[PDB]
């Protein structure tokens, strides 16, 4: 039946996965009491995707909520959403990560991680066939990135024929809460390049930068941010939720848009860009735009291995057509010449709430290398005068574990750089 | 008796199986309930109620296509037991659908399949349908040819394979499940009739006047196209009465085992009363390229074997002229040691086509059957897909991961550059 | 041992300590193993009173570790604002550079802390010179 259980752990995952559920919610028809009030049968056709049935027509979310902040419990269920999730499915500690991976992965996440797992295996054994795991989590925090890592790991070892894909927010100094964003983010790195099959990158960076673009904020809210991961959320997950011409699951998705194992950390687009109708070649133009990207990366730096695109609302489907493979034959030279027909296109005829028409964007670009160089640089510049690391030896954790961590990221952005490079000999 | 089972593996096979058992329904005056107010019997059962029942099995590893047939149009017309799910699908990954997924689902469709062959007295094979792209086409049926080779020994198999296109749905992996699926197939297979996506989109834009054809259009003018293939099978003509004779007449070297289907004519149901087309036009048709099921160059290869197969108000000598002419000014070369004459059958009745379908419903229509070596061309195409990809190992994980051994892709290169060869050689 | 006491003091940032230490005759220039004084330490966790009261009394406002790291290395890396103002005001060399060829700018920069970055540009930090 193609059932997805979604994870959403510490402070920024509890944040964005609630406005995921609120934005899919109001796609479906679902009302916070998980009672379906829509106009049309296609908001319920693939509805068990994301949501479980329950007693007298109504739907709850296949959602576990994950925390070792207390406080987080009940921001979530004083949301706009926050009745719709089932109560048993709250797995909350009282102490916190304090924004140290070590605490998340080691300390008082290894603490809590048993009972999450008895929540995600009740879930996946009452799935018909569950096509995977979808977690949302940051990497510069304590809980999303140690305790997230340590539960992706615990899956992985428990469901290895299952997907794993996550939604990973990615720290920058334009928006940031502590100077070890670098450590914990590298730390979570090396464990999704081993663990993932799917990794959307969300950017904060590039989120402030859209933000600043966009509505001049200099000072922007997590809610100005959290709008733009909503709405890209939101348009990655179309062809899951929504019936059409396309027949397939997280691992087709999969298959498709991924090469090599360890280079699967997608650069995530999104048009129009808006605020809390365009032609299809405006859309086109502005999906394929450095400006529309939610990594900070410049896609003309690189070149795309893959590409997925999925257009929503009553357009033209030939002009699509026709608009995509323009992009292609313009501008071969950003597309691999050795992966034949690597930029593929879906139509949803369902466009997002207050748009007419909207595009988004999945890259599997070799320019995504910008972002982990970024991360490795702050990194390497903390960790060479080893500012703050009693805080990660303190829970347990030795020296040669950052060597490593700095290896593989180097190891990771060295090939990327290997397949810009190649030729189609 | 002479019974024919036909085997519709994973979404393209199943689609395209629904298309040619609703136009079969329609020629042979059976209503969608199996009822009718007989030669058609090697393709239906019949029951002590008056029920005809095809001799047919629907196989998908996932079961989105078949249970829209088992509560569609058609959900009285095949029994239960010949429509096989399973719960996962292959994922484009002809690895899954050949090892680990197929593997658990083959013993039940191949006991499926023995209850079918209990019911005929003469089962002369089987006819095969499935796409090279999927992963369930491609590696589930490659598994079910192999099985099907050791239990049933002296039995024909015929393929109908839908051969990928970047205008039609395809898929980054599908030049890997193309070469993977025919390097493991040809050893089992007898015939096999390939469907170019590309050529089907190509005749629905241009004859039918259809900018975007959905899968209803296409696989309405492959139904058609198949229809005019099996006719023989259905009717007891002269020409292709057997499976058998499907191999001695198309194919004189086994591993050159790929007619090009061209056929003719091609009618917008939606366009101005038009003058019927002549005998001599539905053949000329027939040597013009725009008309073939695969997209390739005919002039640039030689032929082994050719058959025309015509329906409809046609008279053997106005063919005979037709045919006369066509070998006078035409340049149809033949290989120099195959015999250069053209088998024909005709069958009487008025074509058939879906009502209110896109085709114009024809006073006479004609399919060839040629066995060229202009069809290596579709063969190099696909092989310089694979080659640009696996020089870099690009998705091969995936299969290496899901049962397969890196080594089975080399293989499977080395023996469609060994085809590619044979043809070549032929060709000379 | 006053030495390692005050290091430990200045490092988690206990104010009295740190006072009480420097009356019993605590070595204000002291050193752990890997160079790094009461002042670096300060400068690193952004204990801005114990950086002041450190200065007041002889603490060496340019001193190195093993690997060249000055106090205004680490208060620009790590991003203590007022750290790094008092350190240039008390004659902190702004173009110090470490053992792997780095500025406060280039710290400051990569860790992007524009107000240091602005405050470093300010009072001399030369950008194409090392
Ligand atoms: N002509 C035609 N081609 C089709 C149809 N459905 C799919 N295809 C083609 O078949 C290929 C994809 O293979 P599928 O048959 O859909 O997939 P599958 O065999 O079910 O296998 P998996 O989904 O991978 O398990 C592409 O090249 C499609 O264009 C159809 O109804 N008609
Ligand atoms: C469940 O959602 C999706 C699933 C898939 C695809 C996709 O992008 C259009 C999706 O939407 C995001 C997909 C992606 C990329 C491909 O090539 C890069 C491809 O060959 C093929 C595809 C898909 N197939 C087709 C014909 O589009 C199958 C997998
Ligand atoms: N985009 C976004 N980033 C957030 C949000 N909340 C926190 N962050 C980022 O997440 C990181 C801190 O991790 P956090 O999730 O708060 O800690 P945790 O609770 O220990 O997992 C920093 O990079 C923050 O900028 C949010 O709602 N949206
Ligand atoms: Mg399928």
């Amino acid at each position: 039946m193609r059932e997805i259980v979604h994870i959403q752990a510490g402070q920024c995952g509890n944040q964005i996965g609630a406005k995921f559920w609120e934005v899919i919610s109001d796609e479906h028809g679902i009302d916070p009491t998980g009672s379906y009030h829509g106009d049309s049968d296609l908001q319920l056709e693939r509805i068990n995707v994301y949501y479980n049935e329950a007693t007298g027509n109504k739907y709850v979310p296949r959602a576990i909520l994950v925390d070792l902040e207390p406080g987080t419990m009940d921001s979530v269920r004083s949301g706009p959403f926050g009745q719709i999730f089932r109560p048993d499915n709250f797995v909350f500690g009282q102490s916190g990560a304090g924004n140290n991976w070590a605490k998340g992965h080691y300390t008082e996440g290894a603490e809590l991680v048993d009972s999450v797992l008895d929540v995600v295996r009740k879930e996946s054994e009452s799935c018909d066939c569950l096509q995977g795991f979808q977690l949302t989590h940051s990497l510069g925090g304590g809980t999303g990135s140690g305790m997230g890592t340590l539960l992706i790991s615990k899956i992985r070892e428990e469901y290895p024929d299952r997907i794993m894909n996550t939604f990973s927010v990615m720290p920058s100094p334009k928006v940031s809460d502590t100077v070890v964003e670098p450590y914990n983010a590298t730390l979570s790195v090396h464990q999704l390049v081993e663990n993932t099959d799917e990794t959307y990158c969300i950017d904060n960076e590039a989120l402030y930068d859209i933000c600043f673009r966009t509505l001049k904020l200099t000072t922007p809210t997590y809610g100005d941010l959290n709008h733009l991961v909503s709405a890209t959320m939101s348009g990655v997950t179309t062809c899951l939720r929504f019936p059409g011409q396309l027949n397939a699951d997280l691992r087709k998705l999969a298959v498709n848009m991924v090469p090599f194992p360890r280079l699967h950390f997608f650069m995530p687009g999104f048009a129009p860009l808006t605020s809390r109708a365009l032609t299809v070649p405006e859309l086109t133009q502005q999906m394929f735009d450095s400006k529309n990207m939610m990594a900070a990366c410049d896609p003309r730096h690189g070149r795309y291995l893959t590409v997925a695109a999925i257009f929503r609302g009553r357009m033209s489907m030939k002009e699509v057509d026709e608009q995509m493979l323009n992009v292609q034959n313009k501008n071969s030279s950003y597309f691999v010449e050795w992966i034949p027909n690597n930029v593929k296109t879906a139509v949803c005829d369902i466009p997002p709430r207050g748009l007419k028409m909207s595009a988004t964007f999945i890259g599997n670009s070799t320019a995504i290398q910008e972002l982990f160089k970024r991360i490795s640089e702050q990194f390497t510049a903390m960790f060479r005068r080893k500012a703050f690391l009693h805080w990660y030896t303190g829970e347990g954790m030795d020296e040669m574990e950052f060597t490593e961590a700095e290896s593989n990221m180097n190891d990771l952005v060295s090939e990327y750089q290997q397949y810009q490079d190649a030729t189609a000999d | 008796m002479r019974e024919c089972i036909s085997i519709h593996v994973g979404q393209a096979g199943v689609q395209i199986g629904n298309a040619c058992w609703e136009l079969y329904c329609l020629e042979h005056g059976i209503q969608p309930d199996g009822q009718m107010p007989d030669s058609f019997n090697t393709f239906f059962s019949e029951t002590g109620a008056g029920k005809h029942v095809p001799r047919a099995v629907f196989v998908d590893l996932e079961p989105t296509v078949i249970d829209e047939v088992r509560t569609g149009t058609y959900r009285q017309l095949f029994h239960p037991e010949q429509l096989i799910t399973g719960k996962e699908d292959a994922a484009n990954n002809y690895a899954r659908g050949h090892y680990t997924i197929g593997k658990e689902i083959i013993d039940l469709v191949l006991d499926r399949i023995r209850k079918l062959a209990d019911q005929c007295t003469g089962l002369q094979g089987f006819l095969v349908f499935h796409s090279f792209g999927g992963g369930t086409g491609s590696g589930f049926t490659s598994l079910l040819m192999e099985r099907l080779s050791v239990d049933y020994g002296k039995k024909s198999k015929l393929e109908f394979s839908i051969y990928p296109a970047p205008q039609v749905s395809t898929a980054v992996v599908e030049p890997y499940n193309s070469i993977l699926t025919t390097h493991t197939t040809l050893e089992h297979s007898d015939c096999a009739f390939m469907v170019d996506n590309e050529a089907i989109y190509d005749i629905c834009r241009r004859n039918l006047d259809i900018e975007r054809p959905t899968y209803t259009n296409l696989n309405r003018l492959i139904s058609q196209i198949v229809s005019s293939i099996t006719a023989s099978l259905r009717f007891d003509g002269a020409l292709n009465v057997d499976l058998t004779e499907f191999q001695t007449n198309l194919v004189p070297y086994p591993r050159i085992h790929f007619p090009l289907a061209t056929y003719a004519p091609v009618i917008s149901a939606e366009k101005a009363y038009h003058e019927q087309l002549s005998v001599a036009e539905i053949t000329n048709a027939c040597f013009e390229p725009a008309n073939q099921m695969v997209k390739c160059d005919p002039r640039h290869g030689k032929y082994m074997a050719c058959c025309l197969l015509y329906r409809g108000d046609v008279v053997p000598k106005d063919v005979n002229a037709a045919i006369a002419t066509i070998k006078t000014k035409r340049s149809i070369q033949f290989v120099d040691w195959c015999p250069t004459g053209f088998k024909v059958g005709i069958n009487y009745q008025p074509p058939t086509v879906v009502p209110g379908g896109d085709l114009a419903k024809v006073q006479r229509a004609v399919c060839m059957l040629s066995n060229t070596t202009a069809i290596a061309e579709a063969w190099a195409r696909l092989d310089h897909k694979f080659d640009l990809m696996y020089a870099k190992r690009a998705f091969v994980h995936w299969y290496v991961g899901e049962g397969m051994e890196e080594g089975e892709f080399s293989e499977a290169r080395e023996d469609m550059a060994a085809l590619e060869k044979d043809y070549e050689e032929v060709g000379v | 041992d006053l030495g390692k006491k005050l290091l430990e003091a200045a490092r988690a940032g206990q104010d009295d300590e740190v006072r009480v230490l420097m009356a019993n005759g605590a070595d204000v220039n002291a050193t752990d193993a890997s160079g790094l004084t009461p002042l670096h330490l300060a400068a690193t966790y952004g204990h801005l009173e114990i950086v002041e009261v450190l200065l007041k009394h002889g603490a060496d406002v340019s001193a190195s570790d093993l690997m060249g790291s000055t106090p205004l290395h680490l208060a620009a890396l790590i991003g203590h604002l007022e750290i790094v103002e008092v350190l240039l005001k008390h004659g902190a060399d702004v173009n110090a550079v470490d053992t792997w060829g780095d500025t406060p700018l280039r710290l400051a920069a990569v860790m992007g802390h524009l107000k240091i970055v602005e405050a470093l540009l300010k009072h001399g930090a030369d950008v194409n010179a090392q």
